[PDB]
Formats: structure tokens, C-alpha cells, sequence
């Protein structure tokens, strides 16, 4: 058997544009096994109107899934995507960097 | 370019609440095009890029035929390999298999795959000479058994070098549009300093396809540089991918690095030093 | 067919009636198994297929219904049959998922669906016996044998003799003729030949059945005819032996 | 989606 | 018309090479069958083949052409027995669909007809009779009846493995006031009755 830990990338489709809509991906992967809670946050708050891509995976066996949600970012908001898993003592929490 | 078609399946095991689990993908190059789930209402192949709608209701009979009975035997599977691994009863397993086609410019045949995994490790995958087996353990070896008994490797082959290919040019001639496109990238830098002497420059590329890209760092003279951060490259969700590499270096001599970008839709490779 | 067995091997039924044909298999698991169908002309056509059990899928708008209560119990049914559901049906299995596509075969289950009952009729069978002058000619010896005016045109001739069944000398014809050539349920004769040295139809105590299996009515159908229901049956027919 | 050579392990 | 196969009797002598062809639409058509099927039976696998080239198993070679889009069969050195249809079987999408069959016959030949017409009366009583037309060779051949109250059978071929002898059979015989054995359709010069 094999576990292995998610990666998790969080980020905007286009340039962090303040008032413009856009999308907002939670982007895990290179985890194993497939079963995997993830939510994105609006300021800790849960956002409920989210998608997800089908799951493929890679060379390595290792999952890939990407979340998302339609949204107009601003100047005070603060999303971060949260993720639990087999391989996680408790729920990994990356907040979303404005350019990274 | 080369060109590639692949298909990938996963069965978890979820004893004592229904069937397992089974979920089917399908690529061409790195677009997903095909999908099935077996939790899914409707209980067919479903499409996922335009291309593929063209094709009539015969077509997704016969790749519903097909991925259910991968389902099932999957479903098989999952219980001899229990038997194999004596494992228990409770508890929930994987089976992940892949197959698939690369073709090279000319758009021939160039290899041919196919791998099956459990619980997340290899258990036996065709070799490039699509006729032995390579398997990892007595388990593996005793399918490798079977499979010899039966020539496996011989259908598969058919399969593989001819079907799969058949198929992979057809979509590609009707995707024109969409899977021969070739999107460069649009690039920009951004300067973060960490206070004083610090300074780290971040190589942005978005809005490209297809996936395989190459950021380099240089400074001028001498090119590589393995003190440097990189990304994997992230699908945008429209369609295409994104990816960066940083490097730090000191809050003088700033404009003397350059980073250099080399994917496919580029004729020349970019190269870009800071702005201000 | 050691493999996979299927029943009821024939039936002539009422139009309206009901259906059922059973189909087992043994020797493999978990396997895809179909119901085809072999109509007016010889065709193969897929009716239903099953990946495992209940699971079912059709093919053509069907009046038939198909179920799979079991891994590898197999039934195909109806609840009022139409003329056109006569055909030759064929249970078949192959190995769980996508192998070669090899398929192993019942032995098949053949119906025929009827208007009218009335025009049933089993087989008048006689043996004739080899002429004088074949022995001499030849010094061999035709018997042959005619099943006549039997309806519908299923029927299995065979040949006995001194007890056991004995299929070289015999020849049975490839299928039987319209007794009233331009007539639409006309009956059908049917024509077997066995032949045998002359020194075997001198008879040491030489004996010769010719018979012949009809499918026909089954009890609890409605007949209404003053003749004794024409049930299926084994018509048969007697020769011995002559030192001339 | 392969028509042949997919059997069961 | 998804899967194309010539139906009608061919008809080869018994010894020579007979050929069986089978043509398919669907190009993504993975692996291709002969089934071989006897009057009144389940049809039988001979052969199954996937990918070009040619494949043999004793006197069957089966012979497929992807490009061309083909299946053929060929029977080495064809005995009577082979007489049967033979259904061609294409898999496509996890489902084998059928031809509407070729059927074939086998003639014998005979070594040395001994042509001949003999009368075989009932066992059971005097009154009652057939006629045999007997010993013929497969070159000759036999016609259905006009005034057709009198009732003749076609050919059935004969294999008595005892001596080396197959026979060539048809019988006819009639209701009506007796017309004896002498209904002229096309036989050979053959003894005859007292």
C-alpha cells in the first residue's frame, strides 16, 4: 500500500483583477488514496457553489482534482482552500496568495 | 508534434455500502475528452470537449459497452486481490489501470502502454515490446501467468498499435481547432523583496497549451541555476495551464538575470530581464 | 454445452401465450452472457446483453423481457407471444470483460408461435422394405422411411436397430416438402434412408425401428377437436428381416 | 476505450 | 449491411478449395469470427482471427484485411461433412454482430455410379409403395414435381463408412391409382422393374 499526501496550489484563472469576475481554483494532487474532502473558503465562511473536475491521475498512480468557483475578488477578502485526507493529522489550510 | 491518446480507470472498494466505485477518464494529448461514473445518473460515456459530440449514438453505445465491462471485471478484481494480498473484508482498496497511443509528428506509431497499479503501487505493466511483463511481486507473477496463458500482450497489441492509433488521428484531424491549436504564453515578471539584501524574481507564464514547458533562469554568462523555486504546472480550468519560477538574488545587481522560456507555440525562445 | 445448457429445447405455442426459456452455465464466472436470435433467414441478431448479474440491456425494441436473478441463470420471457416472436434462440456466454470475443452456445431453444392450433398434426410413419432386385443388382439393401403429413415441419428422425441407435448407412433429408406445394399451412412429409449389406437384412434375428420425435401441443392447451390432442410424441415404424 | 485484450487479473 | 456476407448455396466438389468471404463496415472492428453452423444446431466456433495476415488450424485458414476491410475463410480439401453455414462474426464495441450466413454444399463424387430406379413396397401391406432413385452421380440432379399430387425429395447423401461406398439417394412416391416407377426428370441410363 501506498498514502500519500496532497499537494495543494491556490490561485486565480487571470490576474487579480479587484471588482472584474474570475475563477478561483483549489488545485490538488500527487495524493493517494482518491477519497479527499476539500472546500473552498470565502473568509472561513464555506463556499457552497463549487466544481470539480474528473478525477484522472498520473505516472506515479498519484490523483489530481481540480475545485473551483466563479468569483469577483476585492481588496478586503481573504479565500483559502481547506483539505482533509488520510495522510493529514487535521485539515491543511493555504490561503490564497494575491501573486503567488 | 507528438501526439498521444490515453485512458484511465480507478476502482475503490466500499464494502458494505454498494458497488464499488468506478470512474473513467479519457485524454488526448493533455485535453480530457470522455468520462463515466459509475454514481453518476445517467449511467453512460459522456462527453467533455466539443469534437467529440460529433460523433453519432453508435459511437457511445459501444464506449459504454466497453468502459462497463472494464467496470466489472475491476469489480472482480478487487475481490481476487483481497484473496491475493489476504486482505480483509472491511476496508476499502483501489485498482487503477492506464492504457494508451503516442504517435510522432508524421502522426505514426511510436509506442504503446499499458500499467495496472493496486492500492497505489505497480502490479504488472506491459513492456515497450508490447509482449513481455514486467510484475512486482508473487501476485503479479501469477497474473503474468494468465495473462501469458492467454495472450493478452497479443490482443493488446492489436488493439494499441492499431485501434488506438486509428482513433487518435481521427480525433485529431476533427479537433483541429482545439487539439493542434498551440497557444503561447503570456508572460510577466513581479519583484518581491525581501527587505535589505534580498530580492526574489517570480517568471510568470499563463494562458498556454499544450502542458510541457521549460523556465530557466540565467544570469548573464553562464545559464543554469538549481538555487531557484518552480511550480508545478496548474491547469487554468479554461482550458489552459499556468506555471512560474522564482529565484532570489541580491537588492543590487537585480537586472542581471534574464529568464529564458521555451515552450512549443514559441518560435523563438523568450527571454526577459526586469522592466522598471 | 459441457459449458452452458438451455431449455426447453422446443415449443409450439398459441399466439398470446406466455413465454419463458431457462439458460445455466458452469465452468466460468462472472460472465458476460446474450440472448440472440436466429429469425426468418439465418441471421444472428442480438436481443439482449449482460455484464453481470442484474444487468440487463436491450438491443431492438423488444416485446421480450430478459432477467438474471442469478451470476449464471439466464431467462428470456414474454406475457402474450406474437407470430413474430418465432425464431431460434441461442444463449450464449463469454469470458468476464473484453477478451478475444469468443462465444460458447446453448444448444438453442426453438419456437414456433401459432395462429391456430387446429392445423397441428403429427407424423404417419412407414418403412418400406428393400426390393428384391437391389440385392440382386447390388446386394445391398435401402429400407426407407416416410413421416407424412406432419405439422408444423420440426421433427427428428432417427434409426434403431436391434436396440441401439446407429447412425452410418442413414440419410435423412436436409428438410421436409410442402404436401400441398401452393398452400399456405400445408403439412410436410420427411424421407430417411438407411442402408445395409445384404447379409444383415437376411435376418439372424435383425431388427429395424425407424422413429421419429415430434413437437407438438403441450398438455394444458385448448384443444377443441374431436381427434386426440396432437401432443409431442414419438411416432415410429417396424421392419425384420428376410432370407427373400 | 480497448475492445480486446482487457481480462480480469 | 453492417456486416455483408453472400448467402446462397455455393456448391464445390468434394476434395477442392472452397472460399468464404465477409465484409464489415465499422472500421474500429477489433476481432473477427467464423462460426460454423449445422442444420438444426447452435452454430460452432471454427476460427477467430485479429490482425492481418493469415491464420491456419488444419484444413481452415482464415484471412483478414483490415485496410480492404475483410474476412475470408478458406476450406483446404472439403469433405461432404463440411456442409453446414457459416456465419461470420465481427466484434465491434464489445458486441459480435452476425452475417446472415453463407451456406455451402459439399457434392461428393462417386467413383462409379451404378445409376438405377428400384420400387420399395410397404412393409405393412401390399397395397402402398415408394420409388428410390438410387447410385446416381452428383453431376445428375433431381426436380421437383408438377401435377403434384405424386411427391418427390431432393437429393440426401449417403455414408456408409462398411465398404467405401457413399450413395446418392431421392425418393418419390404418390396417392394416385397406381403411375408406377417411370416419372422421366432428367436421370441417366438406369436398370429397371419387372
Amino acid at each position: 500500500m501506498i498514502q500519500r499526501t496532497p499537494k495543494i496550489q491556490v490561485y486565480s484563472r487571470h490576474p487579480a483583477e479587484n471588482g472584474k469576475s474570475n475563477f478561483l481554483n483549489c488545485y490538488v494532487s500527487g495524493f493517494h488514496p482518491s477519497d479527499i474532502e476539500v472546500d473552498l473558503l470565502k473568509n472561513g465562511e464555506r463556499i457552497e457553489k463549487v466544481e470539480h473536475s474528473d478525477l484522472s491521475f498520473s505516472k506515479d498512480w498519484s490523483f489530481y482534482l481540480l475545485y473551483y468557483t466563479e468569483f469577483t475578488p476585492t481588496e478586503k477578502d481573504e479565500y483559502a482552500c481547506r483539505v482533509n485526507h488520510v495522510t493529514l493529522s487535521q485539515p491543511k489550510i493555504v490561503k490564497w496568495d494575491r501573486d503567488m | 508534434g507528438s501526439h498521444s491518446m490515453r485512458y484511465f480507470f480507478t476502482s475503490v472498494s466500499r464494502p458494505g455500502r454498494g458497488e464499488p466505485r468506478f470512474i473513467a477518464v479519457g485524454y488526448v494529448d493533455d485535453t480530457q475528452f470522455v468520462r463515466f461514473d459509475s454514481d453518476a445518473a445517467s449511467q453512460r460515456m459522456e462527453p467533455r470537449a466539443p469534437w467529440i459530440e460529433q460523433e453519432g449514438p453508435e459511437y457511445w453505445d459501444g464506449e459504454t459497452r466497453k468502459v462497463k465491462a472494464h467496470s466489472q471485471t475491476h469489480r472482480v478484481d478487487l475481490g481476487t486481490l483481497r484473496g491475493y494480498y489476504n486482505q480483509s473484508e472491511a476496508g476499502s482498496h483501489t485498482v487503477q489501470r492506464m492504457y494508451g497511443c503516442d504517435v510522432g509528428s508524421d502522426w505514426r506509431f511510436l509506442r504503446g502502454y499499458h500499467q495496472y497499479a493496486y492500492d497505489g503501487k505497480d502490479y504488472i505493466a506491459l513492456k515497450e515490446d508490447l509482449r513481455s511483463w514486467t510484475a512486482a511481486d508473487m501476485a503479479a507473477q501469477t497474473t503474468k501467468h494468465k495473462w501469458e496463458a492467454a495472450h493478452v500482450a497479443e490482443q493488446l497489441r492489436a488493439y494499441l498499435e492499431g485501434t488506438c492509433v486509428e482513433w487518435l488521428r481521427r480525433y485529431l484531424e476533427n479537433g483541429k481547432e482545439t487539439l493542434q491549436r498551440t497557444d503561447a504564453p503570456k508572460t510577466h515578471m513581479t519583484h518581491h523583496a525581501v527587505s535589505d539584501h534580498e530580492a526574489t524574481l517570480r517568471c510568470w507564464a499563463l494562458s498556454f497549451y499544450p502542458a510541457e514547458i521549460t523556465l530557466t533562469w540565467q544570469r548573464d554568462g553562464e545559464d543554469q541555476t538549481q538555487d531557484t523555486e518552480l511550480v508545478e504546472t496548474r491547469p487554468a480550468g479554461d482550458g489552459t495551464f499556468q506555471k512560474w519560477a522564482a529565484v532570489v538574488v541580491p537588492s543590487g545587481q537585480e537586472q542581471r538575470y534574464t529568464c529564458h522560456v521555451q515552450h512549443e507555440g514559441l518560435p523563438k525562445p523568450l527571454t526577459l530581464r526586469w522592466e522598471p | 454445452s459441457q459449458t452452458i445448457h438451455q431449455w426447453p429445447a422446443t415449443l409450439v405455442q398459441p399466439v398470446g401465450s406466455p413465454l419463458s426459456l431457462e439458460c445455466t452455465v458452469e465452468g466460468t464466472s462472472n460472465p458476460n452472457l446474450y440472448w440472440y436470435r436466429q429469425a426468418a433467414g439465418r441471421g444472428l441478431q442480438l436481443l439482449f446483453y449482460s455484464v453481470g448479474i442484474g444487468q440487463i440491456s436491450s438491443e431492438v425494441p423488444q416485446n421480450l423481457s430478459a432477467s438474471r436473478p442469478q451470476d449464471r441463470q439466464f431467462i428470456l420471457s414474454s406475457k402474450k407471444l406474437l407470430l413474430s416472436d418465432s425464431g431460434f434462440y441461442l444463449c450464449a456466454w463469454s469470458e468476464t470483460g473484453l477478451g478475444t470475443g469468443e462465444l460458447f452456445f446453448g444448444e438453442g431453444s426453438r419456437l414456433t408461435v401459432l395462429e391456430d392450433l387446429k392445423n397441428v398434426f403429427p407424423p404417419e410413419v412407414a418403412v418400406f422394405e428393400p426390393s428384391e432386385a437391389e440385392i440382386s443388382h447390388t446386394q445391398k439393401a435401402t429400407l426407407v422411411c416416410l413421416a407424412t403429413g406432419f405439422y408444423p415441419d420440426h421433427v427428428e428422425l432417427s434409426w434403431w436397430v436391434n436396440g441401439k441407435e446407429v447412425h452410418s448407412g442413414v440419410c435423412t433429408d436436409p428438410q421436409p416438402l410442402k404436401e400441398q406445394p401452393a398452400l399456405n399451412d400445408s403439412r410436410y412429409a420427411l424421407s430417411s434412408r438407411l442402408r445395409v449389406s445384404a447379409t444383415f437384412w437376411q435376418d439372424p434375428r435383425n431388427h429395424f425401428r425407424c422413429q421419429v420425435q415430434f413437437y407438438g401441443l403441450s398438455e394444458n392447451d385448448e384443444w377443441t377437436q374431436d381427434r386426440a390432442k396432437p401432443v409431442t410424441q414419438i411416432v415410429s415404424a417396424e421392419a425384420w428381416g428376410r432370407a427373400d | 476505450a480497448a475492445g480486446i485484450g482487457i481480462l480480469t487479473v | 449491411q453492417e456486416v455483408e456476407q453472400n448467402s446462397g448455396p455455393l456448391s464445390v466438389p468434394e476434395g477442392a478449395i472452397a472460399s468464404l468471404n465477409c465484409t464489415y463496415s465499422d472500421r474500429g472492428s477489433q476481432s473477427f469470427f467464423w462460426y460454423r453452423q449445422y442444420s438444426g444446431k447452435s452454430p460452432e466456433l471454427i476460427m477467430f482471427i485479429y490482425s492481418n495476415g493469415d491464420k491456419e488450424d488444419g484444413r481452415f485458414t482464415a484471412q483478414l484485411n483490415k485496410a480492404s476491410q475483410y474476412v475470408s475463410l478458406l476450406i483446404r480439401d472439403s469433405q461432404p461433412s463440411d456442409s453446414a453455414t457459416y456465419l461470420c462474426a465481427v466484434n465491434v464495441a464489445g458486441k459480435s454482430t452476425f452475417g446472415d450466413g453463407t451456406t455451402l454444399t459439399v457434392k461428393p463424387n462417386i467413383q462409379n455410379p451404378d445409376p438405377a430406379v428400384y420400387q420399395l413396397r410397404d412393409s405393412k401391406s401390399s397395397d402402398k409403395s415408394v420409388c428410390l432413385f438410387t447410385d446416381f452421380d452428383s453431376q445428375t440432379n433431381v426436380s421437383q414435381s408438377k401435377d403434384s399430387d405424386v411427391y418427390i425429395t431432393d437429393k440426401c447423401v449417403l455414408d456408409m463408412r462398411s465398404m467405401d461406398f457413399k450413395s446418392n439417394s431421392a425418393v418419390a412416391w404418390s396417392n394416385k391409382s397406381d403411375f408406377a416407377c417411370a416419372n422421366a426428370f432428367n436421370n441417366s441410363i438406369i436398370p429397371e422393374d419387372t
